[PDB]
């Protein structure tokens, strides 16, 4: 009941049979911006279909060394598709997220991921007082890797990750993680290249282990925007 | 006391009682029955 | 384009304005930064004598 | 109010208060273009709108430029005006300035 | 029309429209009229409920702010041996709202104004210097200000007998204390005060232009009550006024090149752009030049 | 009263003082595919204002020898903003048109200009029997021009073109001409990158002629996709 | 689900559970939902009628307490000769809430607040060292604090005629007179300040990481009035910040590694634990090691 | 709080919202209908 989860979302469909539940973050739900909040007075775009749906990032492999995966959004998909496309020809976007996160192994293998969705995830640098620059916070599609997920790389803890919304990928419970993100931000849209609403971070609490036959253990994430809307049209930055 | 004409100049406000933990401890859709197994 | 007869001016002007709408508003009162001094104007001695 | 769009050198006076156009061989061309800031001195500075916004620090709400053609009666022509919303560079051909 | 506005205007949804005879982007600046066009009418619009107050740019809230008018610097200490000139631990301000510029372009930016003003004295004392080379601390002096109509009798010494102030309006106030504060009533003999007059105020043709003496609040004399201490001390008096309770007509152009004069509207300009006789505005390479482009 | 127009879509607008009406096509409006004639079974993407405005092409010189120009659509729009996105990344499209052609000049020049537009206007080639290329036929933006318009250039007449839906432009009358098409194809929607729907041809039957002095009298063409709508999304082709 | 709680919960008394099928003690953390087993199903209890108040846990108590923002010393003298980074008897200050560590981390545990800021400032004078060997008493300054907005012109020195304030609002204050105080209201372009931004606040790619001037309250600019006196003197200047009115939303893993900018989250961690980048808490021998033992 | 027996003495009026920025936008003696040419 709890453990089987089907999402269909614009031509996209995701099966899993393996779920805990899902997370709704704050136990808010996606909308569309209503006229009681609303800033910019141009009639925005809503694609739909053509932008709520799957998106699936390229894998990444579970060392047994890995120190944790993260994500920018909508850093990540800013390139991608009709999301990315309206994002480029448009100076103000709103959306909300539903995060999927894969992982299977076999009934031998042991390990257990934090996957938690980070709101204003501002990174800090190590042993420097120099600010994190551009390039070391947009990684786009391909994301980053934790330097010290035991500090959330900020300074913060680790072990209280979990006043954020979050799931746990336990080998041994579930292969798959879903997380629904509202729109949080301090202002009703948002330049989407300049400001990441949220950051997905996957992180390998428990390390994977095994002592049968080695195989690769992938982590594959799929990200599908939701209530999509922009604002501002005009000539693509890319 | 407040005589002043902008309300932002008031004393603060210390009256609201009301909580919702359950936005941050069970934020799930499906809500967790007592006693029955989660999964 | 901008098409002309002979014995009209082959140079023509544009004289732009702008306002703001019914919808605008204004916050946090300032300083203009369109007007300084760093002197005493002239005759404001005299307003002591 | 009147803008300044014609502020620079060589335009004394009044003369900063017009723009001229003349006929021209390429089409497409681009003629003046207008910066976006109320607060930095530039053509909408010293305007009522401007001169009255710099003596506060946030500003909302929409703007209206109106421009009169003051060229003779027999003078026909047809332009575009574009107000381009911020992220990229100022468009200088008019495919881009159009979208 | 006359109606009562607390918050910017809403925008209302809008669709495609094609209609013939009907342009609403097209205006006649001829007429003197501002635009009517709407953003309905120019673009295809959502439905905004627009919350933003307007309360900040009330003219009440605009003007009502103190704002210095009058900073006097004088020496209180034994005048025997002063110069003429000197201020012998009083003095004298005819009372204008011109000698400092912020609030006299805001002032300015109108024709005619009534209000009323809350006048503030603030008073500072340092201890001389070029006089003794050595500080011992600093007196608790009570001062005397006394309103004297404009053109009246006014205190020719510090113990002069027309501060014993038998009509005209005084306040004794220390150091010490809290700034001192009363309130001025509107005495214009007009309805309003004129802050620009386009006229000469006498009868024969050697009168001040663009000054007129009905607009002229009156007169400040101030003094040290205390006798001169055997040490000299630096005393600086400020007078700030807050106009209240306001009504303004006739807004003008707002004041471009720099202020010359309290007596006149002189202009001269700063030596270039921007605020210069010939460019108001910075100079940018061309028209069709961005100074502060994007670029990535 | 019929000589004044303001055409707004979008967020671009148009303003004509010497028009003379416009010209819907067979009497028929734009209007998006009703469940009773749609094939497709996937939810369609209606971008609205993001693809419904006025896209504005490269402007063409009107010369004495000029014989006539041509754009077809929707192969001139393919490539421009979000409706060239929206089509790049879609099998299926469907959308009518308002076209809006401006030409002025001064009260001391001539000159005539038909304004038609055709549908499925299939060319032909001039003395052989080798049919016309891909290359010939597919010029995009920037259109192509009439190798014999007396003939339309498919051996047909030039006079009878009237019959299909047309404006004229004469230059001692009106400075525009504007034409609303509807969608006009024997199938419900169809591949916008191998099929147009319509052709726009402005062909001088009178030519350009005056005795002041000579300027450029430009032709620009501005064309406003109208109840656009997309279906099959899949990667982008360009 | 919503509600109003005033006091701790009532416990109620349990009995023996012998039931197939319920396991209220087993939970499955993977969901990412706190346990739900409580005291009455894990154990026996009693009836406890709970009076205990949760009122000092309310967000506005915790955060509505004066706290320190800024500190900043300066000379009272003749600054003729004085060099160029000295602050001449005035000084400039960026408000920001992130040089102090204790009201830094009490915000930082939220990601979203918005609240008026009430702020106090306290004065302290003293005789210089260094300069005049001797006491004599400390003067009963006034001294002028200016809010400036982000960004807008500041005064060059202490007598700039920027000082007249014609729509800046400014505070005079004495030292003998209680810490003046002022609210500033909530004055953030959005609907909450941004405690973090992982953001860019430009439209190039050169702009400052994770620093929103949206967030920036203001500058403050406080000079002493009175010119200088003979000697010298050191004064200083507590800016004190009492958030309320307060709403706050998504709470964050607080600080553990000691503060290094307040321009940055950066992290260097101590030498050793606790609260090093290796270890935040402190080391025990072992797991089975029970640190304060109770030993009889 | 105004116990001064003269009414000027008061404070600021900072509740007078009543615009007309007609005589100054369009003090014209013909309304321009909205949408209809001008001229």
């Amino acid at each position: 009941s709890d453990r089987v989860l089907q999402l269909k979302l614009g031509n996209s469909a995701i099966v899993t049979q393996e779920a805990a539940n899902y997370c709704c973050a704050y136990g808010e739900w996606p909308n569309y911006l209503p006229d009681h909040e609303a800033v910019a007075i141009d009639k925005p775009t809503q694609p739909e279909t053509a932008t709520d749906r799957f998106y699936t990032l390229k894998s990444v492999k579970w060392e047994t060394g890995s120190t944790g995966w993260w994500w920018k959004l909508p850093d990540a998909l800013n390139n991608i598709g009709m999301f990315g496309q309206n994002v480029q020809h448009h100076y103000l976007y709103r959306s909300g997220f539903l995060i999927h996160v894969q992982c299977n192994a076999t009934k031998f293998h042991q390990g257990a991921l934090l996957v938690v969705a980070i709101p204003e995830h501002q990174r800090g640098a190590h042993n420097t007082n120099t600010s994190p620059g551009f390039d070391d916070i947009m990684k786009g599609e391909e994301g980053g890797t934790f330097n010290h997920p035991y500090v959330l790389d900020d300074g913060t803890s680790l072990a209280c990750a979990t006043i954020f919304p979050h799931q746990w990928i336990n080998l041994r419970t579930n292969n798959s993680a879903t997380i629904v993100l509202p729109w949080m931000n301090a202002a009703p849209m948002d330049f989407p290249l300049r400001h990441n609403q949220w950051t997905l971070a996957i992180i390998p609490v428990v390390p994977l282990g095994t002592r049968t036959t080695s195989s690769m253990v992938p982590i594959t994430v799929s990200i599908a925007p939701m209530c999509c809307e922009f604002n501002g049209l005009r000539h693509a930055i890319t | 006391i407040n005589f002043y004409k902008d309300s932002y100049a008031a004393s603060a406000s210390k009256q609201d009682f009301s909580q919702d933990p359950s936005k941050f401890t069970e934020p799930v859709v499906e809500g967790l029955k007592a006693g029955a197994p989660v999964l | 384009n901008l098409i002309v007869p002979s014995e009209s001016s082959d140079t023509c002007s544009l004289i732009g304005f702008i306002a703001a709408k019914d919808d605008f508003s204004l916050r946090l009162m300032r300083d203009s930064p369109d007007i300084g001094q760093l002197d005493h104007l002239h005759a404001a001695e005299a307003a002591y004598q | 109010s009147m803008m300044e769009i014609n502020n620079t050198e060589s335009a004394v006076g009044m003369e900063r208060l017009k723009v001229d156009i003349s006929a021209l061989t390429d089409v497409d061309q681009l003629l003046f273009n207008i910066p976006l800031d109320i607060q930095l001195d530039g053509p909408l500075r010293n305007t009522l709108v401007g001169n009255i916004s710099r003596y506060y620090t946030h500003w909302s709400g929409s703007l209206e430029m109106t421009f009169m053609f003051c060229g003779s009666f027999m003078a026909a022509g047809k332009l575009i005006l574009c107000y381009t919303p911020p992220g990229g560079s100022c468009p200088t051909t008019r495919e881009t300035a159009m979208l | 029309i006359e109606s009562i506005i607390k918050t910017a205007t809403d925008t209302v949804k809008s669709e495609i429209n094609a209609e013939l005879g009907v342009v609403p982007s097209l205006n006649a600046v001829e007429t003197g009229a501002t635009s009517n066009t709407e953003p309905e009418e120019a673009i295809q619009t959502r439905t905004v409920i627009n919350q933003h107050g307007v309360s900040e740019t009330l003219v009440e809230n605009f003007l009502s702010r103190a704002a210095l008018v009058s900073k006097r610097s004088f020496e209180y200490k034994d005048h025997t041996s002063s110069t003429a000139r000197a201020d012998k631990n009083f003095f004298k301000w005819t009372i204008n709202t011109r000698s400092f510029v912020q609030l006299r372009r805001k002032l300015e930016l109108f024709t005619y104004l009534r209000f009323d003003a809350e006048i503030t004295i603030l008073t500072t004392v340092a201890v001389n210097g070029s006089g003794n080379n050595t500080y011992v601390g600093l007196p608790d002096l009570t001062l005397q200000a006394m309103f004297v109509p404009t053109g009246a009798l006014t205190p020719e010494k510090q113990d002069s007998f027309h501060w014993q102030s038998g009509s005209n309006a005084s306040v004794f106030f220390k150091i010490s204390d809290p700034p001192a504060r009363i309130t001025i009533p509107f005495m214009c003999i007009n309805s309003a005060y004129s802050v620009f007059y386009d006229g000469f105020a006498g009868f024969e043709k050697n009168g001040l232009y663009g000054i007129n003496p009905a607009d002229t609040i009156g007169n400040l004399c101030v003094r040290i009550v205390n006798e001169h201490q055997p040490v000299g001390f630096t005393v600086t008096v400020r007078v700030y006024m807050k106009p209240k309770h306001i009504k303004a007509w006739a807004p003008r152009p707002p004041r471009t090149l720099p202020y010359m004069s309290i007596a006149n509207a002189n202009y001269k300009g700063k030596e270039r752009a921007p605020n210069a006789l010939s460019a108001i505005i910075g100079n940018r390479d061309s028209v069709k030049t961005m100074p502060h482009n994007i670029v990535n």
